C-alpha cells in the first residue's frame, strides 16, 4: 500500500492570511499514460468530503481560484493564497494511481479569530427528568475563543469529577468561535442530599473564573 | 444534477451481514466512471473499500476482500454492499461515490451511519431545560433540550420546527453505558419567550420516535 504522509497535523490561519499543505507519497503517483492521479479533498463540518482539486493542479468547478495544487512524483503542495472563513475543515490527500486507492492522514485547517469569552448559562434538572429518578444539571458555554477551556463542577462548594460529559462543536464558519456544553448527572437520592450546584469555567480571557450557579431554595 | 444517496440498517450485531444500497439519480450508472464504496472511521480516517465499474467489473480493498461484495441492479440504477462477519471494528459512517480522477465529474453521497453492537434500539427521553433561580432581566434568554439515553445514533434536533435556525448549537453525542445523551440550546431575545412559544423537535430513526417539547417557564 502507497502510504500518503500530510504535513501539518493542523493549522491555526488567520482570515486573509495564506495557508499551505503539504503532502507526500512512498511511491511515485506517475501512472503509465503520463498522468499523476493525486486529488485534494475538503471535508467541512458535518459534511461529506468534496474535491477541490484533481490530477495534481486540475480546479473542479465551483472552487474559488485561492486554491492551488502543484507538485510531481511524491511531493504535493495545497496553497489557499487567501483564507476565508468558509474555508475551515479537514482536508485530505489522495492517490488513485497504485491499487489499493490510499488517502492521507488529514489536516485541520482551524481558523485563528480573535480571542471571545463564553457566555455561560446553568439549568437545575426539569420536573420531568426528578420523577424518572434521576438529576441532571447543565451548563453551555457559548461561542468562545480560544477552544481550550477549563469547567468544573461543584455540588455545596466540592469538585466533582464523576457523572460529568462534556462536549464541544467544531469551530462555526458564522463567528468562528466554539460552543461547549456540559452536563453532570446524578441520582434523584443524591441530587436532594446537596443545596448548592455550581458550573465553573476558566477561559484565557478572565484573570478569575466565571461562576454560576443556582440553590434548591430559590429553585 | 446528479445525486448518491445511502440507505440501510443503522444497526447490526456482531458477526451478521451489513447491507447498504446506494441509489442513483440523474445519471446511468453503466454509462461510464467507477462507483466506489468509501468508509470514515471516528477520528476521520477514511478508507476505500472498493468499487464497480459502469462495465460491472469489480475492484475490492485488499484488506477486506474476502468478506465484501459489490453488486448492482441495472433497472433500478443502484449498486449495493455486502460486508460479512461484521465486528465493532466495522461501525463507521459510509459513503458511496462516483468519480474517474481524470475528469471533472465528481459526486458523493450525504453518507449513512453504521454501528455495529449487542446493543438494542432504545428511545431518547426528552427534557426540558429553563431558566432556573431567574426571570431573565438580560436582553437574551438561553433555552435548550436535553435528549437522554438513547441508542444507537443519530437523533435530530429542530427548534420550532426548523423556524428557529439562527442561535442554535447541537452538541455532538457522549456516550456512556451503551447509551447516548446530546444536548441542544437556543438563544432568543427576553422579548419572545416566554410570551412566544419555543418546542425543540427531536426526531430518532431508528426507534421511530418523534417527540415535541415545549419550553416553558419553571414556577416550583
Amino acid at each position: 500500500d502507497v502510504q500518503m504522509t500530510q504535513t501539518p497535523l493542523t493549522l491555526s490561519v488567520t482570515i486573509g492570511q495564506p495557508a499551505s499543505i503539504s503532502c507526500e507519497s512512498s511511491q511515485s503517483l506517475l501512472y503509465s499514460n503520463g498522468k499523476t492521479y493525486l486529488n485534494w479533498l475538503l471535508q467541512r463540518p458535518g459534511q461529506s468530503p468534496k474535491r477541490l482539486i484533481y490530477l495534481v493542479s486540475k480546479l473542479d468547478s465551483g472552487v474559488p481560484d485561492r486554491f492551488t495544487g502543484s507538485g510531481s512524483g511524491t511531493d504535493f503542495t495545497l496553497r489557499i493564497s487567501r483564507v476565508e472563513a468558509e474555508d475551515l475543515g479537514v482536508y485530505y490527500c489522495v492517490q488513485g494511481t497504485h491499487f489499493p486507492r490510499t488517502f492521507g492522514g488529514g489536516t485541520k485547517l482551524e481558523i485563528k479569530r480573535a480571542d471571545a469569552a463564553p457566555t455561560v448559562s446553568i439549568f437545575p434538572p426539569s420536573s420531568e427528568q426528578l420523577t424518572s429518578g434521576g438529576a441532571s444539571v447543565v451548563c453551555f458555554l457559548n461561542n468562545f475563543y480560544p477552544k481550550d477551556i477549563n469547567v468544573k463542577w461543584k455540588i455545596d462548594g466540592s469538585e466533582r469529577q464523576n457523572g460529568v460529559l462534556n462536549s464541544w462543536t467544531d469551530q462555526d464558519s458564522k463567528d468562528s468561535t466554539y460552543s461547549m456544553s456540559s452536563t453532570l448527572t446524578l441520582t434523584k437520592d443524591e441530587y436532594e442530599r446537596h443545596n448548592s450546584y455550581t458550573c465553573e469555567a476558566t477561559h484565557k480571557t478572565s484573570t478569575s473564573p466565571i461562576v454560576k450557579s443556582f440553590n434548591r431554595n430559590e429553585c | 444534477g446528479v445525486q448518491l444517496q445511502e440507505s440501510g440498517p443503522g444497526l447490526v450485531k456482531p458477526s451478521q451481514s451489513l447491507s447498504l444500497t446506494c441509489t442513483v439519480t440523474g445519471y446511468s450508472i453503466t454509462s461510464d466512471y467507477a462507483w466506489n464504496w468509501i468508509r470514515q472511521f471516528p477520528g476521520n480516517k477514511l478508507e476505500w473499500m472498493g468499487y464497480i465499474t459502469y462495465s460491472g467489473s469489480t475492484g475490492y480493498n485488499p484488506s477486506l476482500k474476502s468478506r465484501i461484495s459489490i453488486t448492482r441492479d441495472t433497472s433500478k440504477n443502484q449498486f449495493f454492499l455486502q460486508l460479512n462477519s461484521v465486528t465493532t471494528e466495522d461501525t463507521a459512517t459510509y459513503y458511496c461515490a462516483s468519480y474517474d480522477d481524470y475528469t471533472w465529474f465528481t459526486y458523493w453521497g450525504q453518507g449513512t451511519l453504521v454501528t455495529v453492537s449487542a446493543a438494542k434500539t432504545t428511545p431518547p427521553s426528552v427534557f426540558p431545560l429553563a431558566p432556573g433561580s431567574a426571570a431573565q432581566t438580560n436582553s437574551m434568554v438561553t433555552l435548550g433540550c436535553l435528549v437522554k439515553g438513547y441508542f444507537p445514533e443519530p437523533v435530530t434536533v429542530t427548534w420550532n420546527s426548523g423556524s428557529l435556525s439562527s442561535g442554535v448549537h447541537t452538541f455532538p453525542a457522549v456516550l456512556q453505558s451503551d447509551l447516548y445523551t446530546l444536548s441542544s440550546s437556543v438563544t432568543v431575545p427576553s422579548s419572545p419567550r416566554p410570551s412566544e412559544t419555543v418546542t425543540c423537535n427531536v426526531a430518532h430513526p431508528a426507534s421511530s420516535t418523534k417527540v415535541d417539547k415545549k419550553i416553558v417557564p419553571r414556577d416550583c
